[PDB]
């Protein structure tokens, strides 16, 4: 749902990477590769968690019943 | 015949580098039990400081509220954990959180709109107020005789962008996180350690001479740090045989199947620590020599 | 096996105070090879289980 | 003011034999809002 | 109650022995038994865990002779603390160096 | 019927939310689908069933 | 925490799955180590589910009505809310004035759902949970009846909330039909470790395979592996291989590339013993 | 790389954020309910009333 602190098979943290990645996807046309090895990830446990984080909490966040609409 | 001074005699230690975070270093003719024994308490056994009670006021975000306190829980606190101490069970909630063995947190943020965002916009920060909840908003709030001790050193968050949570306006979070000590045995978070683990030096053994144009693809075979060739006459040689990963690349060769084998040196140790970030693996590693004496320390001195 | 590993593996299976022995002592073989250093076989793991 | 309109989001009051619905809007469905009380975890 | 003799496997000669540390596992079992497999006059020794889900850690002593099986266990206690010694100092040594 | 997915959103359904049931007492019924014989096409068939319709059936 | 698979078909991102997430990548190592994965089951690293490893929750609700033994035009003879007696002062933990509980709080068996006053009997009455299973109280709905004559509410919705982490004995599953009850929370200084410093949070039985033949999960294993080394995602819609180009052949050269091995294989230590173990050990991400 | 499908980050991630205001993404998963979609349409409009 949320980008998940401390990845799961060894615990580096990750979940401070979420906001970064997408910076360097967009302004910077990076590849999905190379923006990892710039955040720091190079173990393929720690990749496969920014690379494959849907982000859903941004689908949830858009049905708030403590707001007009 | 082995003695403490035959051992001494034999081991020595090579640091490859210091980092504030990351450690690089040797363990010459040291047993597999004993590396394994300082790998094992880096990992389970070093203490740390890591909220584990936390006190909900009011969460009215969409992220539930054990699902935010058990992220609480995994954000690594900088804070020494040779500051405070250990609680005890047997106490009551009353009198176990004393300012001796517990550090106090608070997260009070509560979001609305932005009027001042531009029209047709995107961007949350833009369009909200207090959108984005990171883990430098959990504030530290020193109660009793440590408003003294930790004023030279605030207790922060060693990552503070790490996105706890996200609001929309009307939302809000409310919470007190009680941080203490613990072992990595417990839960995760207590490890003060990304990973802690070692390798063993490879060692490549060249069994026949590899000269011509057999050498430029013996050499692709590796990464590309370790086998050289030499200068006066074409022969391959062994660089440096720790920068490759034991990927047995020219076994896939029926050149190669009697001019190179893959060994491994018995006793030689290649220690990789990443920390953290609360303390240094300078000091997580000699946390675990010290853990593991006062372990045998400790069992000479009980009656059998 | 060397002479750590086959003791290892023995009283990982057998733990005398749990009452699998019988002789309240737990026996050994000699080596199947003295020389250079004194190893011992699989067989010969099963043969003193 | 305890409850929330399912339809128009407004922070309505609802008293004792009163006729269970929003004042802005006819909607018959009312969220009772979370109210700030202690709830405890641990962080596990 | 951290370390026990357990006495349902001990000798009248005080040779074999059957001891059980509480809250223990590999890191001081496998630890423990390489130094004191080290003493030239242990014949037996090994450490076993009954269950993993519960943390206890038996260790057997069995010696030829002419020392106890307690008095063996003093000295690979003795000796892995000595041994955790001298790689705190030669880390200093090196950590100093830089 | 014809609302994009912003709208769907906006009336609290799910973005790309297909239809397809019925909701009965709040319960999302659908009514299943059934394989049949095919219209308006005359085959042939066998059946040992046919003849117990009575005596000289085949 | 969902997640969208390194390996994953081209319908995947066709029908809009990845609004969906069903699943998550996981470091398997196909290994016979632990002696508690053998006939079909399978282990997880303890510290992988410490982190939020495959959490979820589940959501039930119930609807409390009080109106369900009367009919036409009498009195409402059960209100929400507590009345003038001496009703005992122990639940104003669970209940706000109105009867109905709060928002959040932690409901065992035993404890109140909801507080009535009753006119017959003229007496509070509480209806309790039910549920030997503890849970959370999310949303409280009033859900009031469309009538002319205007009406007190005698219907609310309950939703809870139940922390399901997973124990051992919850069945998990490869994309391949590979099921199979979780055995022990395998502590991580005791699982295997790789060079690259890595550990598997799942552990699965090469038994498991021969007499399956699933070897679309040993080909996930080269695929999701050398896709997370390259920030790519391999298709896996079938018949895109021929048996000239072989997927072990094309997943192998790209993790030759990165240098991990052509055949998927790592070298692991032990976490008991510590030793070298005598093979390279087959791992990968699969989901 | 032949065989590679693409992660479409920045593109999932960004209709999250907003819905289209057009017609909706993945039409496919919009056709396997048109059996069930255009059979109870068929009942009220078409050829005849
Ligand atoms: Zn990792
Ligand atoms: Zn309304």
């Amino acid at each position: 749902m949320i980008v998940p602190v401390r990845c799961f098979s060894c615990g580096k943290v990750v979940g401070d990477k979420w906001e970064s990645y997408l910076n360097l996807l967009q302004e910077d046309e990076l590849d999905e590769g190379t923006a990892l090895s710039r955040l720091g990830l190079k173990r393929y446990c720690c990749r496969r968690m920014i690379l494959t984080h849907v982000d859903l909490i941004e689908k949830f966040l858009r049905y708030n019943p403590l707001e007009k609409r | 015949e082995w003695n403490v001074e035959k051992f001494k005699k034999d081991f020595e230690v090579n640091i490859s580098s210091l980092d504030a975070r990351e450690a690089n270093f040797d363990l010459i003719n040291i047993d597999t039990s004993i590396a394994n024994a300082f790998r094992r308490i880096m990992i389970s056994e070093v203490p740390s400081v890591a909220a584990e009670y936390v006190y909900f006021f009011n969460n009215t975000s969409v992220i539930q509220d054990e699902v935010l306190a058990h992220r609480i829980g995994l954000v690594p606190l900088k804070v020494d954990p040779d500051m405070l101490t250990w609680v005890d069970s047997n106490l009551p909630d009353d009198e176990k959180f004393t300012d001796e063995n517990t550090i106090v947190l608070s997260l009070n943020v509560k979001c609305t709109r932005n009027p001042d965002a531009p029209k047709g916009s995107t961007d949350p920060k833009e369009l909200y107020n207090n959108a984005h909840v990171y883990a430098r908003d959990l504030k530290f709030e020193p109660q009793g005789r440590q408003s003294t001790t930790f004023a030279d050193c605030p207790v922060v968050p060693a990552d503070p962008d790490i996105l706890l949570a996200k609001l929309r306006p009307g939302q809000e979070i409310s919470l007190k996180a009680h941080c203490i000590l613990g072992i990595g045995g417990d839960h995760a978070k207590f490890s003060p350690v990304s990973t802690a683990s070692y390798r063993l030096l490879p060692q490549i053994n060249i069994l026949q001479p590899i000269k011509g144009e057999s050498a430029r693809r013996f050499q692709k075979c590796f990464p590309p740090g370790v086998i050289g060739i030499d200068e006066g006459s074409d022969e391959a040689y062994v660089k440096d045989a720790r920068k490759d990963t034991v990927s047995r690349e020219v076994l896939r060769y029926e050149e190669f199947a009697d001019k190179v084998k893959l060994g491994r040196v018995r006793n030689h140790f290649i220690f990789n620590v990443e920390s953290a970030g609360a303390m240094t693996p300078e000091e997580i590693f000699f946390k675990s020599v010290r853990i593991l004496k006062n372990k045998a320390e400790y069992l000479k001195n009980c009656p059998i | 096996f060397t002479r750590e590993q086959y003791q290892q593996y023995i009283y990982g299976c057998i733990r005398p105070e749990d009452g699998h022995t019988t002789r309240s002592k737990i026996v050994t073989l000699p080596p199947t090879i003295f020389k250079p250093y004194p190893l011992w076989t699989g067989k010969q793991i099963i043969t003193t289980v | 003011l305890k409850y929330i309109c399912a339809e128009c989001s407004s922070k309505l009051s609802l008293s004792r034999t009163d006729a269970v619905r929003c004042k802005d809007c006819g909607h018959r469905i009312l969220l009772k809002a979370r109210t700030k009380r202690l709830v405890q975890f641990e962080a596990r | 109650e951290k370390i026990k003799l357990l006495t349902q496997a001990t000798s009248e000669d005080g040779t074999s022995a059957s001891f059980q540390i509480v809250e223990e596992d590999h890191t001081l079992g496998n630890a423990l038994r390489y130094v004191i497999m080290k003493n030239p006059d242990v014949e037996f020794c090994g450490y076993s865990i009954p269950h993993p889900s519960e943390n206890l850690l038996n260790i057997r002593i069995q010696t030829y002779g002419e020392t106890t099986a307690v008095d063996a266990l003093q000295k690979g206690l003795k000796d892995l603390m000595d041994l955790c010694d001298v790689v705190e100092s030669k880390f200093t040594e090196k950590i100093k160096s830089m | 019927n014809k609302m994009s997915p912003y709208e769907l959103v906006q009336h609290k359904e799910e973005s790309d939310e297909i239809g397809g049931y019925f909701i009965v007492n709040g319960i999302e019924k659908l009514i299943r689908m059934l394989i049949v014989q095919r219209r308006n096409h005359p085959m042939a068939i066998i059946r040992p069933s046919f003849a117990n319709r009575g005596a000289s059936y085949s | 925490t969902g997640q969208t698979p390194i390996v994953k078909a081209n319908l995947y991102d066709d029908y809009g799955m990845d609004n969906f997430p069903n699943g998550f990548n996981a470091v398997v190592a196909v290994i016979s180590y632990t002696g508690y994965d053998m006939d079909d089951a399978m282990i997880i690293n303890k510290s992988a589910d410490e982190r939020g490893f495959g959490y979820g929750t589940m959501y039930k609700t119930e609807k409390v009505d009080l109106a369900l033994n009367r009919n036409r035009g009498d009195p409402i003879t059960q209100h929400f809310g507590f009345g003038n007696d001496e009703w005992p002062k122990e639940w104003l933990e669970k209940l706000d004035e109105d009867g109905l509980p709060y928002i959040g709080t932690y409901v065992e068996e035993g404890d109140p759902i909801c507080a009535y006053f009753d006119d017959t009997l003229n007496k509070t009455k509480i209806k309790t949970y039910h549920s030997s299973e503890p849970a959370y109280i999310e949303e409280v709905n009033l859900i009031g009846d469309e009538s002319n004559k205007f009406q007190e509410l005698q219907t609310v919705s309950i939703k809870y909330r139940i922390r399901r982490t997973p124990q051992i004995g919850d069945k998990f599953s490869s994309r391949h039909g590979q099921k199979g009850v979780c055995s022990r929370k395998w502590p991580t200084i005791d699982m295997p470790f790789s060079e690259t410093g890595i550990q598997p949070d799942i552990i699965i039985n090469p038994h498991a395979f021969p007499s399956r033949m699933t070897i679309g999960m040993f080909v996930e294993s080269l695929a999701g592996k050398a896709g997370a080394l390259h920030g790519i995602a391999q298709d896996s819609t079938p018949w895109i291989f021929n048996e000239d180009d072989t997927p072990a052949d094309y997943f192998g050269e790209q993790l030759a590339k990165a240098g991990y091995n052509y055949h998927g294989n790592e070298p692991m230590y032990s976490g008991a013993t510590g030793e070298e173990l005598r093979a390279d050990i087959y791992v990968g991400v699969v989901y | 790389q032949a065989r590679t499908a693409d992660f479409r980050t920045l593109e999932r991630e960004s209709r999250f954020i907003n819905p289209p205001k057009d017609k909706s993404a993945f039409p496919l998963l919009q056709e396997a309910v048109q059996p069930h979609i255009g059979s109870f349409n068929a009942l009220t409009e078409g050829p005849d009333g």
